[PDB]
């Protein structure tokens, strides 16, 4: 399940000895700054280290740059030192290492790179008194700075950080990434992060049942695009979004269903706002829905049911409207919905959960954390980020989640992926209706609903990422348009 | 060449 | 607060001697016509001096030319001469330099360059007589001509042409740009303007309360797009817009804010117009306003109000059109709206200035100046370019004045700032729309409404200069594409 | 003096763990394929694996490939394992890797890459059985083959053949480069040789008291050439050389020394042969000496002597012949001569090794390996590459030995330095009467014997490799003209 | 005749104030440096400033560093002020700078920049005490080092060390370069030398009689190669050089000659020696002279007078050597040859001065300093560089004197040029040899003695700067190749 | 490089 | 970069 | 551009 149990395995049971995972470790670290950096030779190293193993990697980092580059000195500000740190430590001494177990603020400008090895991965306690003095000096520092495992003060299993952290340059982890690299504010403070192999068997890192979503991972869950194939072939997605009040959502998600390779896709949204989306894209299919007030209600229940007979998917929510009529319609439709769905924005803020429960189809529910907040009645901060509140959600609904945020989680209570691509322009509207469009895309042309998103969410990103201008002018738009030199670029 | 390092 | 009394300060209270400034003076003249003649050797310079201080540095650049170039005269225009001018006639003189007092029409085929150091800064009276044929010859001339500090009959303090003035293809100043060389006509008739640093204490040159608009400042007031947001984090728009007159006005100011990286964007907008915005871009949220004629009125007072609860700035006037009943509504809701307002077009047409007064939240308004006219119920001729007024306006109304023209006066009454970026392609139905969004769109971001303002209007126009083609071919749906690209070369 | 020596005071006195050492030998071993063969993935590695510590490394090399690659099988040939090898050997079981005690032939046509960790350094004895049946496959398969430390077969501290050893296209050495990787044949069966930091400190590295030549070594002997200097700066040398017999041996020599930058050359040539050499090269002076036979004699050691009064260095023995009156000569001038020598060809060939001893001033003798068998009566084969003669014969003789040959051996009899610049191009006469004029001209310039030697040897052999075309086209001539762009290449 | 003089008489004569000056030397320094450095605002600067008017100059440049570059410190070394440097300190004060009086040793690793303004032109004494510690620290810091004017402790007048000195990497000196920045080791010190135009009248800064030898003056020197010409046209060169032992020096000089554009070249040589140059290069003409001993002698003053009658210009010294025969034949020679001569190498060293003074046609003497000091029975260290003494020698003589050294002077005892292209490859024998053919060659086509000696020094040294690989390498048969490329390169 | 001169 | 291997 | 400074 985990990194500091596969050490532990790799130890007892595979027999390597720890120092030399040790000594792995710290020569990884070096060789990551060694091609950061380039050559060492002229640069002067502040190593900062605790008495856990994190500091003893940072004592065979020490040492190994000992006679090497300009300068090295150790600040060692543990009490006492582990088994291996104390082996390392005596060793860095042993090479004629310097050691200093006091921090003066002035040292800093002595030196251009600074290897922190104070904390490692699980760290639990907020980061008080000296040790945050030293690290807010660090910060204030403008050095170079090499964070060894997780920068000191993030939560190696939440990303959050402990009061106050180290902001790191460049990080060097061991085995996997961790979920404090992946996730905010941990992410950030990670800089760029390097996962080093330290000799673990490849067997215990596949045992991990968390994955960062991979350009690769993707490329093989693409489906196939056979010649001989008709539109029939990329299946046919029903898309039911929009009110008079918002009246261009139909519009984003059913293209981002067409630019994923869809080969059928049809909108119902009530009339006249359904006719918006044939003036923007009239390859789209966008029937009128007649109602009362523009919205849609039980009396559309019946006529959606129909649509929803010949196609593979349904994606509902995007500027349905929150009111109850809206609510009894989504609820009604999906108890009723005998289809794949995938439940976005006002649907979810509708949606009564447990429907979602006794449905034998699947489902995906494509949540921000606001909406995640009400739907499960929590408060954003409790949500934001929760992979393991995700993870139960899903398992207990039977359903795929993908909880959005600058890292996206996707679970379906088993495997949980998480999402890095993307960049600010996917902060504004429109963006969550495009992503929508394309899981139901993805999930017609036959990825599984897990598949599917894990497929769409790297690809929105990659998308966001390909806009050749500044990311905060990116509109959903421009998002369609590059959907599919997103997908190129995966192959 | 991928023997040391991992990406992201 | 001004340049003579900086000079003054540095000579009286610092102690340069005020030759020292003067020779900087002259100095930097030659240095700058050197870096846009290349190599001045084979020119033949022709230098017109008055008596006063302009012609003292006139004297200083013919003796720093003095046997350096092919050829060098002085025709010596004035009646008397100031104490530093004379100083300077007599280096000039001691040096071999030939001074003649006539101005002969044919002496100019004699010569390469003209340098006007005829009259300087704070020339009040209209230019006749003699003076003004000369003037008329240079300008006539079709040689090259440098004027030292100002072209010469340019109101250094308004940038009016007093009755003629000097055109030049260089001019050279000191300390910092005039209010003459930055409004028209005297931006024209600046041509490519030089600022030389000539000695003055750093410390005065900030002593200065309006300035350019630069690129650095600009990419110094953006907004932080931190990675780990969410649309909440870049703010919500309301735009307050349109009529069945004037349909496309809410779509360009409603993508005016979301290129400039706002989260969420919502017009308001009389149905069944409203459509026409998701019609052609359906990111966009377009409300449907239910109205007896195609116009706002009191009757949608309410739901405007509750539609401004939920965002951070609303932005209204754009395509509201002019009468009693658009007059009541924006004065009611204006007076009731307690959330920062852009006020633009139409809604300052019908504007009642007490109703500005009265507010407690803070307001920006963006007048052309036929629409400042009617606002003060001045002439425009009174209006345009007259910064003074629009401070006045702004500091008694409490407010950012934003008046617009090929430079643009951005004021909150205290600070003062003048955009040079942008070229007639904005001189065109639908610009105004786009910057009303941009600025409410830095507004909702976090900027004050001064800097909101200050980064827009050189944005906007920056946006405009990036046009690929000719620039009389732009508009605005072209800028706002151009807006992401701006914001990028901003960095 | 040695590695293994190294290794142990690294283990039991600095307290490094050997399996740690061990471990990163194996590791570095793997970095270095993927360097030479880019990613490994798709590669299938046959490990070949003795009971020694080479063993041992050979499966750290596998275990670490182990998951990574389309295949790896260890064939364990050794009949017991030394405890590293054994602890490592039972992890890559533990790690489930395959291993097998037979070597069937076939076997390697199922793989691309053979790794040799056979045997390691301080293998003594002649390989003979099926360990050469092996080997023999190995060299006769056409795989990409790399060794660990040595090539199996190659004694490490001779560079001998032990009757049959592994052809490799890249070996790992550790700490330093040993003498079997710079010697022949072992220079020639190492392949591309990477020195891999094996985590040794750094002052036991540089414990070792010979070297390779390298090109930082020789930037850093390069005399000055401070810009206010004259001929006189740079050094005045004398060339004794030539005969009736070998009249173009001279020019070489003399040529030599002003290209690596001479102030002042002179050669004593027999008359008329010494006009040979202004002919060609009018910038040398060429003194004619007459003498009774084409040869020099004692009827000229007064004019040499006092030849030798008014220079820094004196170069003898190129072209002179070998005759009884030569040999008086050399030897009598020798004797007498209270300067430098620079003793080549057939000076060495004449030459009494007493004279030798009892000198005051210092001597470089730079003999070919037949040379260097006649002047200490032993046959070439022992001769030859035997770097432990040439130091006794220089520390005997207070000389510097330059045994020359496609690994170049300089000696002082303290310090004994490898040079392995060069090509077979060298291999043709007048090559060496350049590398001698080379050497005497720095000498001259100030560099002790063994300096000058050193960084001529270097040069002399980059400058080979600068020919443009093919090297067997090498002549002196060419040669010469080469030596200053080598000397611009080494900074 | 010198500088102060020039300053005085542009302040006493002319009118300048001497602040102004003063305020264009600091000004030009600065901008100097950011011209050197580029953009000087992330720069910290240390201004070291003594008392005098170079101090005063610091001020100035420290002051125009304020508030626009990271740090400015003046440490200011002197006792008094002068009044120039008062009013500057005053102002530098004024305007917020730091000064302190105490140079501590650590202060220089806080700065990057260190301005040199501490003793300026005319210092005549040796500089002792802690100026001398403070001057010794600063080229031990390693930091960016400008001087002002000159580096201090560089005796302006000569160029030699006063004990000690600044090694500058910029030097900006005004008006013109000074005799101190020309000759070494004052020009190794001065590093970059930019000579700024303060404002000095153009007619004093040509009032100067010593000159840096320029591109653009050789340039206008070289003799015109009119299209419808014959060998007749380029004149016609006698050499007479060349010995039994110094057989190569009649064919560099000849080969001088012919390469810089002489229509004819005859040497006269001792018979065989003659051969050696015709078959290096069978364009030149090399009448064998018979001999008694190989040397020439009274028994060939006939036949070379004949040989005399019908060419321009006869060089003589080249490689004759030096015996009472010798020194017979060349005075006797000199003092009957009515044409010019150049007199060389071997001809100066039994030169009788006398013989010199005696001849009413011209003269060129080309000595090293070795031979001139032996010429005047003075020692090197007395007549190296030694200009004054070189003027004296020339008018005395009535010749010209081209004096060799990396600065080499050119004088006639009424004009004096420096000679500043080449390189430490022209320190070789042959050099000069070429250099001697050059001249002759020269005035052959019609340029007077001193014209000719301008421009070949200046060609000789800018031929050995174009050779393509490392300078030390250069031999002078290199050179005679690249004499046309340098002829080229002048147009 | 800006020392002396500033653009617009 | 050459931390962990140099050349000949 | 040559006013302000000369070479060598």
């Amino acid at each position: 399940h985990h990194m500091k149990e596969i050490d532990e395995l790799t130890i007892k049971e595979y027999g390597v000895d720890s120092r030399i995972l040790m000594e792995r470790a710290g020569i990884s670290v070096v060789l990551a700054m060694e091609e950061e950096l380039g050559n060492l030779s002229d640069y002067r190293f502040l190593v900062l280290c605790g008495g856990g193993n994190n500091g003893g990697d940072g004592f065979v980092v020490a040492r190994n740059l000992l006679g090497v580059v300009k300068d090295v000195l150790v600040v060692f500000l543990g009490k006492k030192k582990t088994p291996d740190c104390e082996y390392n430590y005596g060793l860095y001494k042993k090479f004629g290492g310097k050691v200093v177990e006091q921090f003066e603020p002035s040292i800093l400008n002595e030196f251009d790179v600074v290897v922190d090895a104070i904390f490692g991965t699980g760290l639990r306690g907020e980061i008080t008194g000296e040790y945050a003095e030293i690290i807010n000096l660090v910060n204030k520092s403008g050095k170079v700075v090499v964070s060894v495992d997780v920068p000191s003060g993030i939560d190696s299993n939440t990303g959050k950080v402990l009061r106050t952290a180290v902001k790191a340059d460049l990080t060097v982890t061991f085995g996997v990434p961790k979920i404090g690299h992946i996730l905010f504010p941990g992410r950030d403070l990670t800089g760029k992060l390097k996962v080093a192999n330290i000799g673990h068997p490849v067997h215990l890192i596949n045992s991990i049942n968390r994955y960062v979503i991979t350009r690769e991972m993707v490329r093989s869950l693409l489906p196939e695009r056979p010649r001989d194939s008709h539109k029939g072939t990329y299946g046919k997605v029903l898309i039911i979004a929009g009110s008079r009040l918002y009246s261009g959502a139909p519009v984003l998600s059913g293209m981002g269903s067409l630019k994923v390779g869809t080969g059928l896709v049809k909108l119902a949204v009530p009339f006249p706002q359904n006719l918006i989306a044939t003036s923007r894209f009239p390859e789209l299919i966008s029937v009128p829905i007649d109602t009362e007030k523009g919205f849609f209600s039980l009396q559309n229940l019946q006529e959606c049911l129909e649509l929803s007979k010949d196609v593979d998917v349904v994606a509902i929510g995007p500027g349905l409207g929150n009111n109850e009529h809206v609510r009894e319609f989504v609820n009604e439709f999906l108890k009723t919905l005998e289809k794949p769905a995938v439940i976005d924005a006002d649907a979810i803020n509708v949606l009564d959960t447990s429907v979602l429960k006794e449905r034998k189809s699947p489902a995906v529910l494509t949540p921000h954390p606001g909406e995640m907040a009400r739907l499960v009645k929590k408060t954003v901060g409790d949500v934001k980020y929760n992979y393991e509140l995700a993870e139960e959600f899903a398992k207990e609904n039977d359903c795929v989640l993908v909880l959005k945020s600058a890292t996206t989680i996707v679970t379906d209570g088993e495997k949980t992926l998480f999402n890095i691509t993307g960049n600010t322009g996917l902060s504004k509207g429109g963006s969550g209706d495009v992503l929508t469009g394309m899981i139901a895309g993805f999930i017609a042309q036959g990825l599984s609903p897990l598949e599917a998103s894990t497929v769409s969410v790297y690809l929105h990103g990659f998308a966001a990422e390909l806009f050749e201008q500044d990311e905060r002018g990116l509109t959903a738009s421009e998002l369609l348009r590059l959907i599919p030199e997103a997908i190129r670029r995966l192959k | 060449x991928x023997w040391x390092f991992h990406x992201x």
